[PDB]
C-alpha cells in the first residue's frame, strides 16, 4: 500500500495477492519484485504496469542455466 | 643427409625422404641438375617428369611440419639444379613446371635476408623466370593459401617474391599483374603494399574490388592492406626525390579516386597542386560505383574532410572546380549545390560556442599601449571562433579608439573572431568599410575577406565583394583588398583572382610600407594550386631592393612573395623568369638563384643537399638575409610527407633554428621567433613537448615576441590535458612586469594561450593524416621575421583563421548534424597497419557523441558491427568523420 | 624492405646529432637554452649533494606532488623541486630524494629487489632439441598453439579469437615433459621464465598474490615469453597446513594467476606450459578450457621410441662396445622416457664406487634394477596381466 | 645508401657516448629534468622550495584541536602510526584542514601548507586496474539472455536516474554473478560496463588483502567510499573467495584475515544509509559461502546465475564468434556447439579457438570440414571431463 | 558437499537438468508419422562399413506393430529398451489387442526418473536416464507416433526428430516435412534431415531403416533396401 | 636467490632436517613443511645457468 503510491501497481495483481497461492516471503523480497516489475515496464516505455512484469520478476530472482519450462512443463 | 627416400622403392624410406635434399639425393638433385645436362633432354625427359611430382610432393610434406630445420636447408640445395640448365632450355612444357617449385625455394632466401644487395639480385633471377613459366606462380601461391598445413615463416616468405616482379629487370608487363597476390594481401599485410605501388599493378585492385568488399566488412581487414599502399607512396618521395615520385602519384591518385575508399585519393590530388585533379575526385566516385549509396557523397566529404588551411572547403582550387562536375553529379541539383555551398558548412559552427562558453575577461581599456594590447587579445581569447561575440559588437572601445597604424590592426583582427558567419559579420565589417579614415576602411578589407567566404560556391562569389574594392587609388585601402583577396583564395587557380593580381604594386613607388604584403598575397595563390606567374611580382623585386634596403621591413617582403610564388611548381616559373631577365641588375643574379631552388623544393634528399651551398652564413650586402631563413625552415615539405616521416621532422624544426644561428649571428633572434610557428606549420606527431620547452626561455632572450609566436601552438589539444600547460605560460608573462611595452607581448601570450575548455584546435593537418599545405599560416609567418615588429606588423600578424570544423561524426547519407552518434572502441588492438590509424571493425559497445580532438581520437573508430559496415572515412574524430559505406543507401548505425 | 631501413635511421641520425649540436651550441649564442640549461644541471646536483635518501615512488598526485616512501622510516608527500619531471618517474622504478628536505632530485637509480630474481630463469641445457628421439607428434601440437602465435600474432588476433595460448602436458609422469618445454624454448627462442607452483604459498601474508602478479608482469616486460609452471600441481594436491598464511592464503593465489592470465587483464605474449602428473589430481579453479585451447595426453612410451633417446645419451657418455643398449630397452616394459635417462646416470655414478672412470654392461645391468623399481615395479604387474 | 647503412650501426655508440649531454637535457640518469613540463612549472616551483613544503610528510590529521604558544595547531598522526601536535604555515585557513581528513606536515617543521587529498592510500588495488577493457564483443555471443537480464539492473540507473524518480521505483542496488570458472561473470560485465560508458574501476580482492588483519580493511572502505562520492560509477568485483570466502573457525586455524575484509565490503554496499545510485556487482566462485547479509534485497535485490550459459547461449556464443572469424559456412555451427557437453561458456568457445587455429595454421581465408571435426571430437572427449564444472557443480 | 539430488538455486534438480545435455554426444531418432504407417529412422553410429550390419541393434521391435527407435546415451537405452520390451508384453499377453503408441510411453516414462542415493535400491535407479525414446507404431485408431524424454512428457507427434543436437535435428524438419505427404516422401524426408543432425556420411552401413504399417508388423530394412532409402534424399 | 649466494661461498649445503619433535604442528596435511622446500629447489636447481652439469651446492 505505501509503495503503490509511489509507483504504478497493477490492478491485476498486488504482492499481497500474489502470496496467497504461493506461500510467505519476507519485506524486502516484497519489495524487491516490486522495484523489478516496475523496471521491465519501464524499460518497454510504460508508466504502467501488467500481471506479465511481475510474474517475470519471480523469474528474474531465481537462477538459471537452461532457461527452459518447457522441459519443467 | 640420410640419403634416398625417393629414389628408393622399400615403405621404410618415406622417413628419409623429408630430410634428403638438405645434404643430397641419389637422382632427384642430379634429375634438374646432372642427368639434364649430360644426358640429352628427350631421353631424359620421362624420367625428369616422375621425379618432378615427388618434388612436389615433398614441399606439401615439409609446410606437414613446423620445423625451420627440415624446412631451410631442403629447399635451398634444390635451387642450384634448377639454375643450371632447365631453366627455358629442355623443350616447350619441361621449363614451365620446374620453374614452378622454383619459386617456392627462392622466398625463403628472399624474405629472410633483408640487404640491398640480396634485394636486387633476387629481382634479377625471378623476373626472367616469371615471363617463361607463364603463370604457374599464380597456380602455386593458391595451392599454398588452400593447403593442409604450413609453418608461420612461410606466411612473411611468400609476399616477398611479388618484389621480384615489380622490378621489371626482365620484364616489361608480362606477368606483372598478379602472382596471386589477392589472398596473399588478406592473410598477412605487410611487404605486398611496398611491391604494389612501385609496379603500378595497384589498377588491377580497382578490377578486384567487388569480391575484396566482402573480406574489408567484417571478415578481415583487407582495407588496412590498401591504405599501406599509399604510405609507401608518398614516403617515395623520402625514398627518391620528388621529380621521380610526381609521375607516379599521378598513377596512384587515379587508381584510388576510382577506389571506394576516398580519403587515399585525397591525400595525393592535395601533394601534385593541379586544377584538373580536383574536378576529377570529385567526380569520379560518383561515375564508377552507380549505386547512390555513399559513391555520390564521396566527393563533397573528401572536400569538407579536406583539412589545411582557411575557412569551408579550405583548399579552395576544388570549390570552383567541382562547380560544372556539381551539374553532372546529380544527387539533387537544389540539395548537392547547397551542401557545397559554405552557407551549410556555417551553420554547424554556431552550436559549438555555446559549448565553449565566454572566455573572455580581456582588456578592452582605453588610451596608451593597452587599446593597442586590447586588440590582439579580444580574439586571442577564443582563438577560432567562440563565444567572442559581444566585444566584437561593441564598436567603441577598442576599434574606434586607436590612432595611426593602430586602427588598420584592430580592424584587420577582428574578421579572425567573426570567423564562420554567413552573414552579421559582414554587416559589421561594412559599417566600419564606411566610417572614420583610410585606416579603418583598409583594415576592414582583410575582414570583410574572412566573413565573406561565407557565401561563394559560384553564386555571389566572395571575389565579387572584393573586385570592386580593390580599384581604390590610395594605396592602404588596395593593399589591405588584396591581402583580404589572398586570405579568401587562399591557394586557388582562377582566372579573376589572378587577374586582380596583374596590375597592383605595378610600381616600387609606393606611399606605405606595409606595400609589400601585397606581393606575399599573390605568393600565397600561387602555392596549393597551379601558380598565378604574375609579372607585378616578379619584376618589381628585383627594383625595390635597388631603390631601399634601409627599411628593415620593405626590404625583406619583396624577395619572400618571389620564393612562395615560383613554389609549387618547377615548370611554371620558366615563362615569368625569361621576362625576368629583360632588366638586368646585380639584384637579378640573386632572384634566378631562387628559381633553382624552388623547382628542387619539396624534395626529401636534393633539398638537404643544397643547404651546404647555401645563402645563409653570407651576405653579399643584405640581399642574401631575406630569404636565408625561408629556405631553412622547408616547412612545406615537413607537412606534405607521411605521417612516418613525422617522427623525424621533430629534431627537423629544431635543426632548421639551429642552422640559422649558427650561421648569422643576428639571425639567430629570428629563429628562435620564427619556431612558434615553424611547429604550427609542421603539426607534428607529437605536439606537447616542444613549445613548452621553449615557452619559458622565450622569456630571457631579446624580444619577448618570440613568446607572442610561441603562444600560437603552445595551447596545443584545448584544455583538458592542456590545463596545466596554459595556466603555467600565462603566469609566467603575467608575473614578470618591467614595462607596459614588454608588459603588451607577454599579457599578448597569456591570453592566447588561455583559451576557455573545448574550443577549436591548432591544426592545418587533415585530421586522418598529418598531410596538408599552409597557405593561411603564411600571413602571420611572413610577418614573422620583421625586424622589432611595430604596431602596423603586428596587425596582419594577428590572425588564425585555419583551425577545425566542429562536424567529426556522420556526414553519411546526409545528416550533417552535431547530435551525437554510436562509436566502438577497441580495447585490444591489433592495428599499426593501416597509415591512418583506425583500429579493427570487430567492435565492442561504447556510448555517443565525438567532439573536436587534435592530438589522440585513435582507437575511436564506429562500429560496425552492430549490423556489419565498413568505414570509408577512416575514423579518428581529429578531422575525421564516423561514416560507412555499406550497400544499403541509409544508414544503419541510428543516431544516438 | 631495404627502403624503410633508410626511413627508420632517419628519426635516429637526427636525434644524436640534434643534442650534441644544442647543447653546446644553443649556450655559446644569444639568451636561448644559456641561462636557463646551467641553472637546472647546477640546481639538482647542489641539491642531491652528499647524502640522498633512497626512496620508491609509490604514485604521482596531479598538482606537482607526489607520494615518496622513503627508506629512512617516513613517508612524505613531497613538493616538486625547480627543473625535474614529475611524469619521468615510473612506477616501475624508484626515485632518489635529497636526504635533507625531501624533494626528488632525480632518478639515477631504479633499484632491485630479490624478488625480481626469482622470476628469471636463465637455460642453457645438457639436453635441447634433437636430444628428444620419438614420441615426434606430441613435440608438433606444442608448436602450434605455442609457437606460430608467439611469432607472429598478426593473424591469430585479427581472425578475431584471442591467441590460443598454452598446452597441459599430462599423462604418464617421466615421458620427458620438462626437456620438451626448455627444447621447444630455444627454438621460438622466447624468454624462459621457471617458477614452481609450491613457492608461492610460502609463510608471508598477502606477499602470496603479489608475486604471482610479478611473475605474470615480468614474462610480459621480456616480450615474447613463455612461463613454464613447474609442479602446478602442487597446490591443489596440498592443504599444506604449514603456513602461518593458512588456507586463505591457498585461496588468494590461486584467484591471482587467474587474473593475470587473462582476466580482465587480458595480457598477450604470455604462454603458459603447465607441467602435470595428472590433471585429474589438479585443482578444478585452475583447470577450465579456453584459457589454454590444447592438451596433450602422452601415451606410454613403447619399446621403439626409447632406441633414438638411447643412442644420444650413448653419444653423450664413454663410448665402448661394452655399452649394450638394446638389452636394457626390453626388459622393460612400456613405462616412461625418464628411465633411458636414469639408467645412464647411475652408472656412471656406479663406477665411482668401484674405483673405476668405466661405465662398462655391469654397471647398467645394476642400474636396471634400482630404476625399474623406483618408477614403477614389473613383479605387481606382471600378475593382473 | 651505402652511407646510409653505416649510421646503423653508429647510431648506438653514438647515443652512448653522448649520454651525459643527454641525460641533463631530455632526462633519465644523471640530472634528470624533461625541460618540457617542469620548464613551465618553474616559477610555482619556487615557492615550494623557499618553504618548509619539503618535506611535507604523509599523515591524517586526527583532531584539529587549536591551543595556545603557536595558536593555530592540529593533532595528527602519521601513517606510520605517531603523533605530532604541528602548525599552520600561512598558505590556508584553518578551515581546509578538517577532522579524519588526510593533511601534510613537514618533518623539520611540522606545519601544513597544502592538505594531502583523502583516501587514496591503496596503490595495490590500482595495479591491476584497467578501465573500461574487453577481449571483443564477437567473444561474448553479442546479445544473449544473459547479457539482456543484467543490463535493467545495471545500465539503466548510471545512464538516467531522471527515469527512477519519474516512475518512482527505487533504484537497484547488487547484482550477484555466479558459476564456476569460466562462465563468463566477467566477461559480461566488461560488456555491459562499456555499454553504459559509466567510469569502470574493476579490482581483485586479493591485493585488497595485504600484509596482517585490519590493513586489508582500511584499503576495502576507503575504496568503496570514494567511488560512492563519484556520481555514475560501476564497481566490477572480480573473483572474490579472497574477500568471500566461508566464516568460521575452528580454532587451528581461522578465516579471520579473509571475513574482516568480506564483511567490510558487505557493510559499505547500502550501507546504514538508504542507497545510493552507483552500482555494485560481486563475482563469486562459490555460492556457498556466503553469509545471509549479503544475500538480503537491497544489497542484492535479484541473484543472477551465470552458471553453465543456457540452451539458447551455447549456439549464439558459437555463431556470433564463427561470425568475426573466417571459417566455412556450410557447417552448423550450433551443431558443433550441441555436441559440446553441459558446456562452460569458456569451453563452447575452445572449439572456436581450437577450430580456427587449424584454418590459421594453412593460411586460409576461410576454414574446411575437417579442422572443426578433430576440434570438437576432442572437445567432447577430453575438455569437458577437465573442465571446471563436474567438481564445483556437485558441491555447489 | 551436497547431492546432485539437491534442488540448484534456480529451484530446479540438478541431475535432470545435466541428463538432457548427455544426450547430445550420440545418437539420433527420426520418427515420421503419416497416415501410411510409422516410419523410424536411426544412425548405426559407424567407425567403418567394415562393422557388419548383420545384428547391430537399434531399431528394435517393442511389439509386432510398435517399434521403438533411441536416441541419446546409447549404452543406457539397451537396457531401457530390453526392459521395454516385457512391459508391453505383459500388457499384449493381459489385453489380447493391438497395443496403442501412447499405452507404451506412459509406461516407460515413470522409470526414468526414480533417481536419488536414498530410496533407492540396486533394482532402482541411482541416476536420471538421459534416453529420450521415439516409439512409433499402428494401433486400432491408426498410426500415432509419441515422444519420451528424460522429464516423462509424452505428447503426440506427426513429425518429431532429436538427435546429436535435438535443436538442429528439428529445424531441418519444418523445412522438408509438410503435414500430409506420402510414405515413400516419409522416408526420404528421414534421409535429408539425418545428414543435418550427424557429423557423419550417409553409408547403408551407417543408416538403419524400419516401418510399421497397417496390416503389417516392424519390418527390418535389409543392405538393397537400405540403399533404395539412401537413394532417396 | 639462495643458490647464487651459496654459489658464492662455494661449496655449500642448504641443510633440511625433519626429527619429529621440533615442527611437529607442522607434519600433517602436506605430509611435512620442509618438503614443501626441498620440493620447489630441486626443481628450480634441475635447471638454471649452466648447472645441471655442474654441482657444488647440495
Amino acid at each position: 500500500q505505501i509503495h503503490s503510491r509511489k509507483m504504478n501497481v497493477s490492478p491485476d495483481v498486488n504482492y499481497e495477492e500474489l502470496a496467497r497461492c504461493t506461500d510467505d516471503f519476507n519485506g524486502a523480497q516484497c519489495k524487491a519484485v516490486c522495484v523489478e516489475a516496475g523496471m521491465i515496464a519501464l524499460r518497454r516505455g510504460a508508466t504502467e504496469l501488467t500481471h506479465e512484469d511481475y510474474m517475470e520478476g519471480i523469474l528474474e530472482v531465481q537462477a538459471k542455466k537452461k532457461a527452459n519450462l518447457q522441459y519443467y512443463a | 643427409m640420410e640419403e634416398g627416400g625417393r629414389d628408393k622403392t622399400p615403405v621404410q624410406s618415406q622417413q628419409p625422404s623429408a630430410t634428403a635434399p638438405s645434404g643430397a639425393d641419389e637422382k632427384s638433385s642430379g634429375k634438374e641438375r646432372r642427368d639434364a645436362g649430360e644426358k640429352d633432354k628427350e631421353q631424359e625427359l620421362s624420367e625428369e617428369d616422375k621425379q618432378l611430382q615427388d618434388e612436389l610432393e615433398m614441399l606439401v610434406e615439409r609446410l606437414g611440419e613446423k620445423d625451420t630445420s627440415l624446412y631451410r636447408p631442403a629447399l635451398e640445395e634444390l635451387r642450384r639444379q634448377i639454375r643450371s640448365s632447365t631453366t627455358s632450355m629442355t623443350s616447350v612444357p619441361k621449363p614451365l613446371k620446374f620453374l614452378r617449385p622454383h619459386y617456392g625455394k627462392l622466398k625463403e632466401i628472399y624474405e629472410n635476408m633483408a640487404p640491398g644487395e640480396n634485394k636486387c639480385f633476387a629481382a634479377d633471377i625471378i623476373s626472367v623466370l616469371a615471363m617463361t613459366m607463364s603463370g604457374e606462380r599464380e597456380c602455386l601461391k593458391y595451392r599454398l593459401v588452400g593447403s593442409q598445413e604450413e609453418l608461420a615463416s612461410w606466411g612473411h616468405e611468400y609476399v616477398r617474391h611479388l618484389a621480384g616482379e615489380v622490378a621489371k629487370e626482365w620484364q616489361e608487363l608480362d606477368d606483372a599483374e598478379k602472382a596471386q597476390r589477392e589472398p596473399l594481401l588478406t592473410l598477412v599485410k605487410e611487404i605486398v603494399p611496398y611491391n604494389m605501388a612501385h609496379n603500378a599493378e595497384h589498377e588491377a585492385c580497382d578490377l578486384l574490388m567487388e569480391i575484396e568488399q566482402v573480406d574489408m566488412l567484417e571478415k578481415d581487414i583487407d582495407e588496412n592492406a590498401y591504405s599501406k599502399v599509399c604510405l609507401y607512396l608518398t614516403s617515395c618521395v623520402n625514398y627518391v626525390p620528388e621529380p621521380e615520385n610526381s609521375a607516379l602519384l599521378r598513377c596512384a591518385l587515379g587508381v584510388f579516386r576510382k577506389f571506394s575508399r576516398f580519403p587515399e585519393a585525397l591525400r595525393l590530388a592535395l601533394m601534385l597542386n593541379d586544377m584538373e585533379l580536383v574536378e576529377d575526385i570529385f567526380t569520379s566516385c560518383k561515375d564508377v560505383v552507380v549505386q547512390k549509396q555513399m559513391a555520390f557523397m564521396l566527393g563533397r566529404h573528401g572536400v569538407f574532410l579536406e583539412l589545411s588551411e582557411d575557412v569551408e572547403e579550405y583548399e579552395d582550387l576544388t570549390e570552383i572546380m567541382s562547380n560544372v562536375q556539381l551539374n553532372s553529379n546529380f544527387l539533387a541539383l537544389a540539395r548537392e549545390l547547397d551542401i557545397m555551398e559554405p552557407k551549410v558548412p556555417d551553420d554547424i559552427y554556431k552550436t559549438h560556442l555555446e559549448n565553449n562558453r565566454f572566455g573572455g575577461s580581456g582588456s578592452q581599456v582605453d588610451s596608451a599601449r593597452m587599446n593597442l594590447a586590447s586588440s590582439f587579445v579580444n580574439g586571442f581569447v577564443n582563438a577560432a571562433f567562440g563565444q567572442d561575440k559581444l566585444l566584437t559588437d561593441d564598436g567603441n572601445k577598442w576599434l574606434y579608439k586607436n590612432k595611426d597604424h593602430g586602427m588598420l590592426s584592430a580592424a584587420a583582427s577582428l574578421g579572425m573572431i567573426l570567423l564562420w558567419d554567413v552573414d552579421g559579420g559582414l554587416t559589421q565589417i561594412d559599417k566600419y568599410l564606411y566610417s572614420s579614415e583610410d585606416y579603418i576602411k583598409s583594415g576592414a578589407l582583410l575582414a570583410c575577406g574572412i566573413v565573406n567566404s561565407g557565401v561563394r560556391n559560384e553564386c555571389d562569389p566572395a571575389l565579387a565583394l572584393l573586385s570592386d574594392y580593390v580599384l581604390h587609388n590610395s594605396n592602404t585601402m588596395r593593399l589591405g583588398s588584396i591581402f583580404g583577396l589572398g586570405l579568401a583564395y587562399a591557394g586557388s587557380n582562377r582566372e579573376d583572382v589572378l587577374t586582380l593580381l596583374l596590375p597592383v604594386m605595378g610600381d616600387s613607388k609606393s606611399s606605405m610600407e606595409v606595400a609589400g604584403v601585397t606581393a606575399l598575397a599573390c605568393g600565397m595563390i600561387a602555392v596549393g594550386s597551379c601558380n598565378g606567374d604574375v609579372t607585378s611580382t616578379i619584376l618589381q623585386t628585383i627594383m625595390e631592393k635597388s631603390e631601399t634596403e634601409l627599411k628593415d621591413t620593405y626590404a625583406r617582403w619583396l624577395p619572400l612573395g618571389l620564393g612562395l610564388n615560383h613554389l609549387g611548381k618547377g615548370e611554371a616559373i620558366e615563362a615569368i623568369l625569361a621576362a625576368l631577365e629583360v632588366v638586368s641588375e646585380p639584384f637579378r643574379s640573386f632572384a634566378n638563384t631562387l628559381v633553382d631552388v624552388c623547382a628542387y623544393a619539396g624534395s626529401g634528399n636534393v633539398l638537404k643537399v643544397q643547404q651546404l651551398l647555401h645563402i645563409c652564413s653570407e651576405h653579399f650586402d643584405s640581399k642574401e638575409k631575406e630569404e636565408d631563413k625561408d629556405k631553412k625552415e622547408k616547412k612545406d615539405k615537413d607537412k606534405k610527407e607521411a605521417p612516418a616521416d613525422m617522427g623525424a621532422h621533430q629534431g627537423v624544426a629544431v635543426l632548421g633554428i639551429a642552422l640559422i644561428a649558427m650561421g648569422e649571428e643576428i639571425g639567430a633572434e629570428m629563429a628562435l621567433r620564427t619556431f612558434g610557428h615553424l611547429l604550427r606549420y609542421g603539426e607534428p606527431t607529437l605536439r606537447r613537448a616542444v613549445p613548452l620547452a621553449l615557452a619559458l626561455i622565450s622569456v630571457s632572450n631579446p624580444r619577448l615576441n618570440i613568446l607572442d609566436t610561441l603562444s600560437k601552438f603552445s595551447h596545443d589539444a584545448d584544455p583538458e590535458v592542456s590545463y596545466n600547460s596554459i595556466f603555467a605560460m600565462g603566469m609566467v608573462g603575467s608575473g614578470t612586469n618591467n614595462a607596459r611595452l614588454a608588459a603588451m607581448l607577454r599579457q599578448l601570450a597569456q591570453y592566447h594561450a588561455k583559451d576557455p575548455n573545448n574550443l577549436f584546435m591548432v591544426r592545418l593537418a587533415q585530421g586522418l593524416t598529418h598531410l596538408g599545405k599552409g597557405t593561411l599560416t603564411l600571413c602571420p609567418y611572413h610577418s614573422d621575421r620583421q625586424l622589432m615588429s611595430q604596431v602596423a606588423v603586428a596587425g596582419l600578424l594577428t590572425v588564425l583563421v585555419s583551425f577545425l570544423d566542429v562536424r567529426n561524426i556522420i556526414l553519411g547519407k546526409s545528416h550533417y548534424v552535431l547530435y551525437g552518434l554510436v562509436a566502438a572502441m577497441q580495447p585490444r588492438m591489433l592495428v599499426t597497419f593501416d597509415e591512418e590509424l583506425r583500429p579493427l571493425p570487430v567492435s565492442v559497445r561504447v556510448g555517443q557523441a565525438v567532439d573536436v580532438v587534435g592530438q589522440a581520437g585513435k582507437p575511436k573508430t564506429i562500429t560496425g558491427f552492430q549490423t556489419h559496415t565498413t568505414p570509408v572515412l577512416l575514423a579518428h574524430g581529429e578531422r575525421a568523420e564516423l561514416a560507412t559505406e555499406e550497400f544499403l543507401p541509409v544508414t544503419p548505425i541510428l543516431e544516438g | 624492405t631495404q627502403c624503410r631501413l633508410k626511413l627508420l635511421k632517419l628519426e635516429r641520425i637526427k636525434d644524436y646529432l640534434l643534442m650534441e649540436e644544442e647543447f653546446i651550441r644553443n649556450q655559446e649564442q644569444m639568451k636561448p637554452l644559456e641561462e636557463k640549461q646551467e641553472e637546472e644541471r647546477s640546481k639538482v646536483d647542489d641539491l642531491r649533494g652528499t647524502p640522498m635518501s633512497v626512496g620508491t615512488l609509490e604514485e604521482i598526485i596531479d598538482d606537482n606532488h607526489a607520494i615518496v616512501s622513503t627508506s629512512v622510516g617516513s613517508e612524505h608527500y613531497v613538493s616538486i623541486l625547480s627543473f625535474v619531471d614529475k611524469d619521468l618517474l615510473e612506477p616501475g622504478c624508484s626515485v632518489l630524494l635529497n636526504h635533507k628536505v625531501h624533494a626528488v632530485i632525480g632518478v639515477l637509480m631504479d633499484d632491485t629487489d630479490p624478488l625480481v630474481t626469482v622470476m628469471k630463469v636463465e637455460k642453457a641445457p645438457q639436453e635441447t632439441y634433437a636430444d628428444i628421439g620419438g614420441l615426434d607428434n606430441q613435440i608438433q601440437e606444442i608448436k602450434e598453439s605455442v609457437e606460430l602465435p608467439l611469432t607472429h600474432p598478426e593473424y591469430y588476433e585479427e581472425m578475431g579469437i584471442k591467441p590460443p595460448k598454452g598446452v597441459i602436458l599430462y599423462g604418464p609422469p617421466g615421458t620427458g615433459k620438462t626437456l620438451l618445454a626448455k627444447a621447444v624454448a630455444n627454438q621460438t627462442s622466447a624468454t624462459f621464465l621457471r617458477v614452481v607452483g609450491s613457492e608461492l604459498i610460502q609463510k608471508y601474508l598477502g606477499d602470496g598474490p603479489k608475486l604471482v602478479r610479478e611473475l605474470f608482469r615480468v614474462a610480459e616486460e621480456h616480450a615474447p615469453s613463455i612461463v613454464f609452471i613447474d609442479e602446478i600441481d602442487a597446490i591443489g594436491t596440498k592443504r599444506y597446513d604449514s603456513n602461518s598464511g593458512g588456507e586463505r592464503e591457498i585461496q588468494r593465489t590461486m584467484l591471482e594467476l587467474l587474473n593475470q592470465l587473462d582476466g580482465f587483464d587480458s595480457r598477450g605474449d604470455v604462454k603458459v606450459i603447465m607441467a602435470t602428473n595428472r590433471i585429474e589430481t589438479l585443482d578444478p579453479a585452475l583447470i577450465r578450457p579456453g584459457r589454454i585451447d590444447r592438451k596433450i595426453e602422452f601415451p606410454l612410451p613403447d619399446e621403439k621410441t626409447k632406441k633414438r633417446i638411447f643412442q644420444i645419451h650413448t653419444s653423450r657418455m664413454t663410448l665402448a662396445d661394452d655399452v649394450t643398449l638394446d638389452d636394457l630397452i626390453m626388459a622393460k616394459d612400456d613405462l616412461s622416457g625418464a628411465d633411458i635417462k636414469a639408467i645412464c646416470t647411475e652408472a656412471g655414478l656406479m663406477a665411482l664406487r668401484e674405483r673405476r672412470m668405466k661405465v662398462t654392461n655391469e654397471d647398467f645391468k645394476k642400474s636396471k634394477e634400482n630404476v625399474l623399481y623406483k618408477k614403477q615395479e614389473g613383479t605387481p604387474e606382471g600378475l593382473y596381466l | 645508401q651505402s652511407t646510409y647503412s653505416r649510421q646503423i650501426k653508429q647510431v648506438e655508440d653514438d647515443i652512448q657516448q653522448l649520454l651525459k649531454k643527454i641525460n641533463e637535457l631530455t632526462g633519465i640518469k644523471e640530472s634528470d629534468t624533461g625541460l618540457a613540463p617542469p620548464a613551465l612549472w618553474d616559477l610555482a616551483a619556487d615557492k615550494q622550495t623557499l618553504q618548509s613544503e619539503q618535506p611535507l610528510q604523509v599523515a591524517r590529521c586526527t583532531k584539529i584541536i587549536n591551543a595556545d604558544s603557536e595558536d593555530p595547531k592540529y593533532i595528527i598522526n602519521v601513517k606510520q602510526f605517531a603523533k605530532f601536535v604541528v602548525d599552520l604555515s600561512d598558505q590556508v585557513a584553518p578551515t581546509d584542514i578538517e577532522e579524519g581528513m588526510r593533511v601534510g606536515v613537514d618533518r623539520n617543521k611540522y606545519q601544513i601548507h597544502i592538505p594531502l587529498p583523502p583516501k587514496i592510500d591503496p596503490t595495490v588495488t590500482m595495479m591491476q586496474v584497467e578501465e573500461k577493457p574487453d577481449v571483443t564483443y564477437s567473444d561474448v555471443g553479442g546479445c544473449k539472455e544473459q547479457i539482456e537480464k543484467l543490463r535493467e539492473v545495471v545500465e539503466t540507473p548510471l545512464l538516467h536516474p531522471e527515469r527512477f524518480v519519474n516512475l518512482g521505483i527505487e533504484p537497484p542496488k547488487g547484482v550477484l554473478l555466479f558459476g564456476p570458472p569460466g562462465t563468463g561473470k566477467t566477461l559480461c560485465a566488461r560488456a555491459v560496463a562499456n555499454r553504459t560508458d559509466a567510469c569502470f574501476i574493476p579490482v581483485i580482492g586479493s591485493e585488497l588483502v595485504q600484509k596482517y588483519v585490519g590493513e586489508g580493511a582500511r584499503m576495502v572502505r576507503e575504496l568503496f567510499e570514494m567511488a560512492r562520492t563519484k556520481k555514475a560509477c560501476l564497481i566490477f568485483f572480480d573473483e572474490i573467495d579472497a574477500i568471500g570466502g566461508a566464516r568460521f573457525d575452528d580454532g587451528a586455524g581461522g578465516d579471520n584475515e579473509v571475513q574482516r575484509t568480506m564483511l567490510e565490503l558487505i557493510n559499505q554496499l547500502d550501507g546504514f544509509d538508504p542507497r545510493g545510485n552507483i552500482k555494485v556487482l560481486m563475482a563469486t566462485n562459490r555460492p556457498d559461502t556466503l553469509d545471509p547479509a549479503l544475500m538480503r534485497p537491497g544489497r542484492l535485490d535479484r541473484k543472477i546465475e551465470f552458471s553453465l550459459p543456457d540452451l539458447e547461449g551455447r549456439t549464439h556464443i558459437f555463431k556470433i564468434h564463427a561470425r568475426s572469424m573466417s571459417v566455412e559456412r556450410d557447417i552448423r555451427f550450433e551443431l558443433l556447439a550441441r555436441l559440446c557437453p553441459n558446456s562452460t561458456g569458456a569451453e563452447i568457445r575452445s572449439v572456436c579457438t581450437e577450430a580456427g587455429m587449424f584454418a590459421i595454421r594453412a593460411r586460409r581465408k576461410i576454414a574446411t570440414e575437417k579442422d572443426f571435426l578433430e576440434a570438437v571430437n576432442k572437445v567432447i572427449k577430453s575438455y569437458a571431463k577437465f573442465s571446471a564444472t563436474p567438481r564445483y557443480m556437485t558441491y555447489n | 558437499d551436497r547431492g546432485v539430488n539437491t534442488f540448484s538455486p534456480e529451484g530446479r534438480l540438478f541431475q535432470v537438468e545435466y541428463a538432457i545435455e548427455g544426450h547430445k554426444l550420440g545418437s539420433t531418432a527420426i520418427g515420421i508419422q503419416t497416415s501410411e504407417g510409422v516410419c523410424l529412422a536411426v544412425e548405426k553410429r559407424i567407425t567403418s562399413p567394415l562393422m557388419e550390419p548383420s545384428s547391430i541393434e537399434k531399431i528394435v521391435e517393442i511389439d509386432a506393430h510398435i517399434g521403438c527407435a533411441m536416441s541419446g546415451l546409447i549404452a543406457d537405452a539397451k537396457t531401457l529398451i530390453d526392459k521395454a520390451r516385457v512391459e508391453t508384453q505383459n500388457h499384449w499377453f493381459t489385453y489380447n489387442e493391438t497395443m496403442t503408441v501412447e499405452s507404451v510411453t506412459q509406461a516407460v516414462s515413470n522409470l526414468a526418473l526414480q533417481f536419488g542415493e536414498e530410496d533407492a535400491d540396486p533394482g532402482a535407479m541411482s541416476r536420471p536416464f538421459g534416453v529420450a525414446l521415439l516409439f512409433g507404431g499402428v494401433d486400432e485408431k491408426g498410426p500415432q507416433l509419441f515422444h519420451m524424454d528424460p522429464s516423462g512428457t509424452f505428447v503426440q507427434c506427426d513429425a518429431r526428430a532429436i538427435g546429436s543436437a535435438s535443436e538442429g535435428a528439428q529445424s531441418s524438419l519444418q523445412e522438408v516435412y509438410h503435414k500430409s505427404t506420402t510414405l515413400k516422401e516419409a522416408i526420404k524426408s528421414s534421409l535429408i534431415i539425418l545428414k543435418q543432425v550427424m557429423e557423419e556420411k550417409l553409408n547403408a552401413t551407417n543408416i538403419e531403416l524400419a516401418t510399421v504399417q497397417p496390416g503389417q508388423n516392424f519390418h527390418m530394412f535389409t543392405k538393397e533396401e537400405l540403399e533404395e532409402v539412401i537413394k532417396d534424399i | 636467490e639462495l643458490f647464487v649466494m651459496a654459489r658464492e661461498h662455494a661449496p655449500s649445503i642448504i641443510f633440511m632436517d625433519e626429527i619429529d619433535s621440533i615442527g611437529s604442528s607442522r607434519l600433517e596435511g602436506g605430509s611435512g613443511g620442509d618438503s614443501e622446500v626441498q620440493r620447489t629447489m630441486l626443481e628450480l636447481l634441475n635447471q638454471l645457468d649452466g648447472f645441471e652439469a655442474t654441482k657444488n651446492i647440495k
